[PDB]
């Protein structure tokens, strides 16, 4: 799954 | 849900303290999968786990892709408005 700390 | 325009405010160094997932590929708005403790959208509360992010400092994210709103998101500083609902 595409996930992205920010 | 309700459309909720919440401020963050964040130091030059730190990160806005969110997990995202979703974006235009993917056939869903951007949203929030992870709040991190202490980190700027924790300390401002009223963020939650599965609120989708419409729009960040006037920036229309309903649109973009992924990696496109990560970029943008990564951009901001100071103090920055969330433009949120809660999916």
């Amino acid at each position: 799954r595409r996930e992205t700390q920010v | 849900g309700p459309i909720r325009k919440v401020l963050l405010l964040k130091e030059d160094h730190e990160g806005l303290g969110i997990s995202i997932t979703g974006g235009k590929e993917h056939g869903v708005p951007i949203l929030i999968s992870e709040i991190h403790p202490g980190q700027p959208a924790d300390r401002a509360g009223g963020l939650h786990v599965g609120d989708a992010i419409l729009a960040v400092n006037g920036v229309n994210l309903r649109d973009t892709k992924h990696k496109e709103a990560v970029t943008i998101l990564s951009q901001q500083r100071g103090e920055i408005e969330f433009e949120v609902v809660y999916v």
